This record gives structure tokens, sequence and C-alpha cells, in this order.
């Protein structure tokens, strides 16, 4: 069931909030602090409608790997940064 | 072979190998097949195991090359069937 | 080209050689009205 | 260097001591299976020259094979001898490459210009035969492509007699040479049963000692009709592997004498003209001929729906191809197996706590190639 | 819905839909082989030319997918799962016809 | 309604109906030329033999109404070596001319050679080809491909209405070209561009500017007409190629204009 | 050959009957391929008797493959090939998944399928229960949507360029 669920979700957010400073250090990344923070709440906000029983939990499986990979430096300042969509024409 | 590790006079073990066998199958009940067919072979090659005191032409009978890893063959059917009735 | 002709009626054009040109077709020749000109080959017949 | 280009193994090392290498494959998936689902069967054939680069040849032949269960067709015998021929120099171009790089990693250096005249001469013949020095589109699903030239057979004579100085050369500068020993000797060992759990495949298997191999065992060509000793390894270390590796050498060099002894005059490609094109002189002068050659080349040929999985001795292990016929012209999914894979799954159970030297070493024991493993 | 779990853009789940149906006998053929089986066709989208040699360059991610079935119910179904927008059509079988080659010679 | 056995399992055929209708009730499909259903029956090109599950020699499939319990194999060897037969013969003539021909990537003779002709041509002489008969603005008749299905007259004279065109002659040399050099117009004469087995009949205006395999088929509606009938207009690529009817029994059924052609 | 037919037709009514709690059924391929069907929950009771002697010391997974097929109840299906040494034969057991139902881990029982757990989970959604590392390979690192998924572009959603103004791909 839903809310279980909820918490794990909560639980990431510490995570990545937590780690994000840490982001923008290692990776020599000159994003404002709080936009890194900021842009995490959106795509947090980017499935805030999700329902389903198992689809949610079966989300922050895949969210665990994404701080999974930037915790191990796997991934880069390209890779990172390539969810601000910066170069995109409006 | 580089794991296999060699064991002088196997029989003995042996003995234990096919008694822990009949044992720890003793449990089956007569319903599923497995027991009937793996005591079937299993009391076989055991009858052959004491027809044969011998190895070197031992191997030739138990038509498996190196009982040496076949007893651990054999091993491997004893935790075999101590997932059989695991899984009832 | 000039227009090659025989006092025959079908013919067979390979485009010259065997098979180094195109498929062996045959061009009628029922009309002396008109030329044949071949499928392939472009080389016209009378 | 050591990294073959394409690998990015990522390593916890202490002082010196690795602790965990870590492999990150696919620095170099092309993606390769998705696209051969949108063509048709003929069109999908070069992608597998494209795997196991190194190994041109044997690759086609496990597709053809492949194929050819399903289509329920053999090869005219003169076929199957050619692709057990080629078969088998591609067995030595794989083994030159790979007891060759496997040396230059460890610094030899000089092996390498030694041989690589020879796989020259070699990329004479694939130069020779099918008009390309090598990724040769040339073993068909319904046999062969074009027969090979009269002037040939002479010449693969003329070389091989001469080629096992030449072997014999580099064993002299590696079997003996006991600094190559001390380097590759207690390194790196596997369990003969452990192996089997992992999957290891081919000389990985020799090496430690299990009997196992798939021309003897279940042969798929003329290799019941030849003769030739498979060399069983013992400790399991790199160096066992290596002698596993020109001792092979010799053998596929025992195998193409005989088949230079018995090469049967017949046709190459199969006489089915719904799956093997027709001849050129043919096609241009009969309807049906022209027909066939036509759809074969547009729709190509159907395959009964159905699914398989062939396995043969390439190089490096067996190459497994696992394809499923939709029925139509275009295979439905083609899963293919990549012997390095399992390999090199298997290597960092082999080397914890092993110098970083000696990962290095290791990692060309596996002999691995990265374009196979990504597929 | 597993929406979240594809990848795909927004973009390509909301604004264009599928269009489902049972492909028509290409007409020159005499062929019925290829009429059966349900797919899922999507709607096309602008495509242009490249300025240089006048290739058809093309922006859309899927214009070429498209995907056989067994039963439409299944299909529907199937694009639910997706949340896909959908305009199924109906198999359309023709009616059976009475042939008779004496009908021919009636006067 | 009679009950009649296809190869091996029951069918409760309707009364009468040809063996063909009844092979096609069980969707197992007969290969076919010159029948054609919204057209009549023939019995020339006898692609169609298929063989009684007794009687000795195989009969026409769109021919014989089903009756009493009949089985047929139609995967029978003796059926099998019949289409053989007959396919080589319709080959011993038909030009090579594949690459060329604007038919040449779905027309019904290829797959038919394909899917049954045997592959070793094994005629060693000399085909016939004839003269062309230009016809209009449209089409483009080329003959020599001509296969005699008269079909396209059973199009003319039974639907078209103009009886205009039709076979000439006996044996070989027989043609289905109309004789005299008069044009033959009508509205209907665009869709046997559709009609015809071969390439022996094809549009001159889409003529050699694509071929099938390329072009995409999207379905929808002509526009010419209120009358709204089904088409199938097919592009390559960022561009329209050609307009064909899609059948459909409340309006064009398979058949089309020719102004929106 | 009629022979191989049988010992594998034999082979197969043998193992139906052992444990039939869980064989679907045991299809010959008439080319001499034997192949099973398996429950989804019950992989691992059957690959592990699979290892496990009667005569089915089937060792080393040869490959994980996973069929996608967009039809039915549960699409992607997947495969299990395995070889047995002694008896130099091969077999091929296999299954099938819902979209969003985990299927557990089948590496301890084949030992060598620790790879394949990743590949099959980042080309698929598919995911496995037990098992210790699913994690992406034979991607780029975010990329997100499965490939292989039958569905799914071959052209993909995305491309990198490298744009000097940010310098960066
Ligand atoms: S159309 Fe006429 S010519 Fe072109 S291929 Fe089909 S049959 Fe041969
Ligand atoms: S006209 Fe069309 S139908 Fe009549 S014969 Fe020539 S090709 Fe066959
Ligand atoms: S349709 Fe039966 S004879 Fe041509």
């Amino acid at each position: 069931d839903m809310n279980e669920a909820k918490r794990r979700v909560r639980e990431l957010y510490r995570a990545w909030y937590r780690e994000v400073p840490n982001t923008v250090h290692l990776f020599q990344l000159d994003i404002s602090v709080k936009q890194g923070r900021d842009k995490v709440r959106e795509m947090f906000m980017k499935n805030a409608h999700v329902t389903d029983p198992r689809v949610v939990d079966l989300l922050v499986i895949k969210g665990k790997m994404e701080l999974e990979e930037t915790i191990n430096v796997w991934k880069q300042r390209t890779h990172i940064m390539r969810f601000f969509h910066e170069t995109e024409a409006p | 072979l580089v794991g296999l590790a060699v064991c002088e006079t196997p029989h003995e073990r042996l003995k234990i190998l096919y008694t822990k066998i009949l044992d720890v199958l003793g449990q089956i009940p007569k319903n599923a097949a497995y027991r009937k067919y793996t005591e079937q072979i299993t009391n076989e090659k055991l009858g052959m195991v004491k027809a044969e005191p011998d190895v070197k032409k031992l191997e030739e009978q138990l038509q498996g090359g190196q009982i040496e890893e076949v007893i651990l063959q054999a091993e491997n059917e004893l935790s075999l069937a101590r997932k059989m009735l695991r899984w009832k | 080209q000039p227009v090659s002709e025989v006092g025959s009626r079908v013919i067979s054009c390979d485009g010259g050689g065997g098979a180094l040109g195109h498929p062996r077709v045959y061009i009628n020749l029922d009309k002396e009205t008109k030329t044949g000109t071949c499928g392939y080959c472009g080389l016209q017949f009378r | 260097p050591a990294a073959h280009g394409v690998l990015r193994l990522v390593m916890e090392l202490s002082g010196e001591m690795v602790r965990k290498c870590d492999p990150h494959i696919g620095l170099l998936h092309r993606g390769t299976e998705k696209l051969i689902e949108y063509k048709t069967y003929l069109q999908a054939l070069p992608y597998f020259d494209r795997l196991d680069y190194v190994s041109m040849m044997c690759n086609e032949q496990a597709y053809s094979l492949a194929v050819e269960k399903l289509l329920n067709i053999q090869p005219p015998p003169r076929a199957q001898w050619i692709r057990v021929l080629f078969g088998e120099i591609t067995r030595l171009l794989n083994h030159i490459m790979a007891v060759t790089t496997h040396a230059l990693d460890i610094g030899a250096m000089t092996p390498f210009f030694w041989m690589f005249e020879e796989r020259e001469k070699m990329f004479e013949f694939y130069e020779r035969v099918s008009g390309a020095r090598m990724h040769a589109a040339y073993i068909r699903p319904g046999g062969v492509h074009q027969d090979l030239p009269l002037g040939l057979l002479d010449d693969i004579y003329e070389f091989s007699k001469n080629f096992s100085f030449r072997i014999d050369e580099l064993e002299e500068m590696l079997t003996n040479n006991r600094i190559w020993r001390n380097r590759t000797v207690d390194i790196g060992v596997v369990t003969a049963e452990d192996a089997l759990n992992y999957g290891f495949s081919g000389v990985m298997l020799r090496g430690s000692g299990i009997q196992w191999d798939l021309r003897k065992t279940q042969p798929y060509d003329v290799y019941d009709q030849v003769e030739f000793d498979v060399p069983i390894g013992s400790r399991g270390d790199c160096y066992d592997r290596y002698l596993c590796r020109v001792e092979e050498m010799r053998q596929s060099l025992r195998i193409i004498s005989q088949c230079l002894n018995k090469m049967p005059p017949g046709e190459i490609k199969v006489d089915d003209a719904k799956v093997s094109p027709p001849k050129r002189a043919e096609m241009k002068t009969s309807m049906e001929s022209l027909i066939h050659h036509f759809k074969l080349y547009t729709e190509g040929y159907q395959v009964p729906p159905g699914a398989t999985y062939t396995a043969i001795e390439a190089p490096k292990g067996e190459f497994g191809v696992y394809l499923v016929s939709d029925g139509s012209s275009r295979p439905y999914r083609c899963k293919i197996k990549a012997p390095g894979f399992a390999h090199l799954a298997g290597l960092d159970k082999m080397s914890k706590g092993h110098m970083l030297a000696d990962v290095v070493a290791i990692i060309g024991t596996q002999d691995i190639v990265f374009g196979e493993v990504d597929r | 819905d597993i929406t979240t779990l594809t990848g795909v853009p927004e973009e390509h789940i909301k604004t264009r839909k599928v269009r489902i149906f049972v492909p028509a006998r290409n007409n020159m053929q005499s062929g019925v082989n290829n009429t059966k089986k349900w797919k899922m066709e999507f709607d096309t989208r602008e495509r242009w030319e490249n300025p240089l040699m006048g290739w058809s360059s093309t922006a859309d991610p899927l214009s070429n997918l498209v995907l056989t079935f067994s039963t439409k119910e299944d299909a529907v179904a199937f694009a639910e799962k997706n949340g896909w927008s959908f305009d199924v059509e109906e198999r359309k079988v023709p009616k059976p016809k009475s042939k008779s080659y004496g009908a021919n010679f009636s006067w | 309604l009679i009950e009649v056995f296809v190869d091996g399992q029951s069918v409760m055929v309707e009364p009468g109906t040809t063996v063909l209708q009844a092979c096609e009730k069980v969707g197992m499909q007969i290969p076919r030329f010159c029948y054609h259903e919204r057209l009549s029956v023939a019995g020339n090109c006898r692609m169609c033999l298929v063989e009684i599950e007794k009687a000795p020699k195989v009969v026409a499939a769109c021919a014989m109404p089903v009756m009493k319990g009949w089985n047929i194999l139609t995967n029978s060897e003796k059926s099998k070596k019949a289409r053989e037969g007959v396919m080589e013969f319709l080959l011993a003539n038909h030009p090579l001319d594949c690459p060329i021909c604007d038919q040449g990537g779905e027309c019904d003779l290829q797959d038919q050679s394909m899917m049954f002709g045997s592959d070793r041509s094994r005629f060693l002489e000399g085909k016939r080809a004839v003269e062309d008969k230009n016809i209009g603005p449209l089409v483009k008749t080329i003959m020599t491909r001509c296969i005699q299905c008269t079909r396209c007259i059973r199009f003319a004279s039974e639907i078209a209405g103009v009886d205009d065109l039709g076979t000439t002659g006996r044996g070989n040399d027989m043609q289905v070209g109309t004789y005299i050099e008069k044009m033959f117009m009508s509205e209907l004469s665009g869709n046997i561009i559709d009609i015809c087995p071969v390439g022996a009949l094809t549009s001159k205006p889409y003529a050699f500017t694509a071929r099938p395999w390329e072009t995409r088929k999207t379905e929808s509606i002509d526009v010419m007409d209120a009358v709204g009938s089904n088409i199938v207009v097919s592009t390559r690529t960022g561009e329209v190629m050609r307009i064909l009817p899609r059948m459909h029994e409340d309006i064009n059924e398979e058949w089309i204009s020719d102004k929106t052609r | 050959n009629d022979v191989v037919h049988k010992q594998l037709s034999a082979f197969g009514q043998y193992v139906a009957e052992i444990l039939p709690k869980y064989v679907q059924q045991v299809q010959v391929s008439c080319f001499n391929e034997l192949e099973i069907f398996i429950h989804p929950d019950g992989v691992i009771p059957v690959l592990t008797f699979l290892r496990d002697h009667t005569n089915a010391q089937f060792k080393s997974l040869a490959d994980l493959t996973a069929v996608d097929v967009p039809t039915r109840q549960n699409r992607f299906e997947i495969v299990y090939n395995l070889l047995s040494l002694r008896f130099n034969s091969r077999i091929r057991v296999k299954t099938y998944t819902d979209e969003l139902t985990p299927i557990e881990s089948s590496v301890t029982v084949y030992k060598a399928a620790n790879w394949y757990e990743r590949e099959i989970w980042d080309m698929f959604g598919v995911f496995f229960a037990n098992h210790p590392d699913l994690r992406r390979i034979l991607t780029d690192y975010g990329f997100e949507g499965h490939p292989f998924r039958k569905d799914f572009p071959l052209s993909g959603y995305v491309e990198l360029r490298y744009d000097d103004e940010v310098k960066r791909v």
C-alpha cells in the first residue's frame, strides 16, 4: 500500500538534498548551489501524482541508482549537468 | 581436475554417501516418483559399490570418469534431498 | 548510334557479350513504322 | 593501452594491491540486437563480423549454422570443407593475436612484429578470396559465397609448411623465457568446477583440466573427418592457458593438412535457389533464375517460425546464437552469446588480492575482446 | 499506467495518438496473408528535407515504430497499459459472395 | 448447408459454392490468377488446381462448387506437382523484365513463383515477344508481360461496361490487346492499373517514379467526390507517390474512381 | 536423427514425471532441442534440481535470454539454456513475466548468472528478486528507458553533441 513507500521517497529526498552540496563541490559544478536542490525538488514533483501500489517502490529503485552513481563519482559533470537542459531553444 | 582433491579409499566415504542418501530421502512419501527413480539408481550404484572393492575397474563400472568427482555429485544429491522436502 | 536492322523478325539483345550486359531480352519488330528500342540497352532495332 | 581502448575498470586499490576490480562494460555497446531485428537475414550477417572481429570467420559460420538448422538445409560438402578450413585459419588468427598482444601487454614487444608479418600473409588470403582484407562476409547461410580462385591452395600450402618454424621460434622466446614464466605461472588459477559454475568456455575450461571440447564433443561439420589432439591444461594458471593457445595453434596447423588433402570437387552454394541466389551467368538468361534473384535480394528468404541456440568452438570459447524466426524474413530476436562476457564476469573472483600488474596480465589471459562483450 | 517507468518524454505519450487497425490488403496483390493480425501504427508528424543532398531529414522520435497483435482487445489494453490515446478501427472482412460459372450463360 | 472436409477438419459450408470459396472459408489460400471475386470466374490459368480426396484428377478450385462431405488435400503432393507444372509454363515466356517492370515490387506472379514454382529453369528455347499497343493518356500497356488471364476484359465488359478491348487471335499470338488503334477512354479505366495481374498494364503518370517496398501506405478517404470512398495513399517519404483504392463494402468496394486517382 | 529425438523425448517424460509441480509442457523442437516450461515462481526450484544429479547435471548457464512480445497477459518471456557435460547435451527451460511482478534472481542456482541479471534489467523492465546488485550496463548513465522493449525507437529519444558555448557535450 501507499504511504509505506512515500516514507521511502522522503528518505531518498533527505539523501539527495544533503548530498547535493558535496556534488557541487566535488564535481566543480558552477550551478547555483540552491538550484540543484530546487531541481531535485522539481524532479520529485515530476511523478508527484503516481498512485499505483508497486510502481512507486519501483520508482525509488530507479531513484537509488542515480545517487548511487553520483556518490561513486560515476557519471560526470556532463552527465549530471544533463538534467538542466540548458542548451535547448525555448 | 584442478579443484578436484585426491581421496584415497573412496569406499568408506561412499557408504556414508549412499546411506546418507537413502536416509535423507527416507522421509519421502511414496507419492512423488522422485523417490522411486533416485532410489532406483542409487541402490544399483551402491550395489556396485559393495560389488566392487577395487577402484581401477570401479570407475569403469560407474560409467563416470573419476569416481572421485561423482562422489561429490552424490554430495550434490545430498543437499538436493535437503531441498526436496523443503519443496515438499 | 546507327539503328541495327535485320530482315528476320524477333531478335535478342544482351547489351554486348554474355553475362556482362543486361538480361537477355527479345525485341519484337511487329511494326515497321517504328524502331525497336531495347528495354535496357537503349539500342534501336528494325 | 592495457584497457584495449574500451574498458573502465575502476578499482579501489590499496597501496598497490587491488582490493576489487570493478569492470564497467558497455563503453562500446554499439547496440546490435535492436538493429538486427529490423533487417532481413542476409542483411544481418555482416554484424557478426563486426562482433568478435579478431575471429571474423567463425562468427559467420556460427550464424550460417544457426539458420541452416531452422531452414533445414545442408551445404554441399566442399563448402563444409572451406567452412572448416577458414574456420581454422581464423583459429590461428585469434590465437596469434591473443598470445601476441597478451605478450605486448607485459612488454615483450618483439614477438608481435614477428607474427603480424604472418597474420598479414593470412589477410592476403581473406584478401584473395573475399576481396576484403578482413570482415569477409563470405560464409553464407546457404553455404559460402563465391568459389575460391584456382591459384589459392598451393599458396596456402607453401605458407603452411613454413609457418611452424615461426610459431616455434616464438615459443623459444616465450615458453622457456623464465622471466615470462615467473610473471605468469601462479595466476590466476580457477577451480575446475568453479569454472563450470561460471560457465567458462573453451580454453578457460581446459586450463583447469576438464576434458570438454565442442569440436570433439558435438561436432558440427567435417570435424567428424578430421583428426587432431585437444591440449588439456593442468594448473589453470595463465601459463597453462598459454600453452593451450600455442598447442591449439599447432593442432589447427594439423587440420589444414587434412583439409588440403581431401577437398572434393562439386558446387559450393546450395542448389536450392529459393535460398541461394542464382549464379550470374544463369540469372541473366532464364526467368525463374532472375525472379528468385530478385526476391532473394528484395524481400529476402522466409524462415519457418522457430527458435534455436547453436554454438560452435570459436577460438575464444563457444560462440552462441539464439534466434527466433517469426516466419517473416526479418528475424524476431537474435540474442548473441558472447563467450567473453562470462569470462569477464568471472574475472573479479579470479583476481582478488593480486598485484596490479598481475590483474593486467590476467585480463589478457581472459583474451577478451570488448566488441564482443558489448555486442 | 507505467508512464513514469518508460523514459519516454511526455510529449509523445501526450500530443500524439496510436491508430490500431488490421492492415488492408495491398490491392495490387491478390494475396491475403499480410492482411491479418492487428497492428499499432502511430500518427505521422513533420518530415522536411535536408538542405544538402535533399534527404528527408526527420524530427519525430518514433515514426517508424509498428507492432503486430493477435487480438484487438489485447491491443487496446496494451496501449492502456502504456496510457496511450488510441483510435481503434473495425476488422473489415469482406462479405462472402455467390459465384457461378453457369450464371454467365443464363441466356 | 452441406458439410465438407477441408483436408482434415469438417466444415459446415454454405450450399453449392466453389471449392476455392470453401478453402477461403477455412482461410487456407489457393494460388490464383484469373479468378477474382468482384469480377467473374473463368477456367483459364489453371494455377488453382487442387486434388479431390479420392477422384484421381485435380479440378480448378474456383470452378467446382463443394458438396456432399468432400475432402480436399490442398497440400497433397500431386497438387503441388500440378502447380509447379503450370508455373513453369507461365514463366516459359514472361520476359526478363523484373528490374525494369514497374510491377516489380509485388507482382503476384513473382510471389507465386517463389512459393510454388520450381526454381531451376528448364525451358531452353526462344520466348515470343510482341509490339506495344498504345492506349490513351493513362495506362502504359507493354504486353509481352501479358499472361492471358483475360481478367481485364472481364473487367471491361462487366463493370466499365465498355467492350472496346478484347481478346484476339488463337494459340500463341492471341492477344488481349484491342484490335484497331482506337483509344480506350472510360471513367473506370484507371482501376485496371490496379486489376492487372502483372506489369503488362501500369500507370504512366506514376511510372518509374517509385518502388513498392519503399512507400508508406496511409489509409484515408477521397475528397474529389463526396462519395467518400476509402483509400490507401502511398508516399515515398515526405511526398505522395501513388493512390490506390482500399476496399470497403458500403462504398468503393476495392474500386476507385479515376479523377481521384 | 530419430535417436536423439527419442532420448530427449523420453527424458522429457522422465523429468515430467519426476517433478510435475510446475512443468507445463516438455515440447521437443524437432531438430533435437528439448525445452520444458516453468511457472515464474518456480524458477529457483526447477533450475536447482537441474544442476542436481539424476541425469540433470546441466551445469553452466549458456545464457539468460529475454525474448519480448507486446501481446500476451505478460509480455516478457525469459529463457535459460543449459548444458550437461558427461552426457553432452543441452536443454532450455523458460518462463514468463509481468512488466511489474518481481521474479527472483537465479544467480545462486546456475552460479554464472550475475552479469545477466544486470543485463536484462537494463535491457528491459523486468526485476530479479534476491539479486545482490542490479544496475545499468550496456547503456549510458541516465538514459532511462529500457531498450529491447520491442517498442521504443532504435534511434531512441536523445543524442549527445559537444557545445562550445558551455564547452561541454
Ligand atoms: S512484374 Fe512482370 S516482369 Fe516485373 S517481375 Fe513481376 S513478373 Fe517479372
Ligand atoms: S491485360 Fe492485364 S489481365 Fe488481360 S492479360 Fe494482359 S495482363 Fe493479364
Ligand atoms: S482461377 Fe482457377 S483456373 Fe485460374
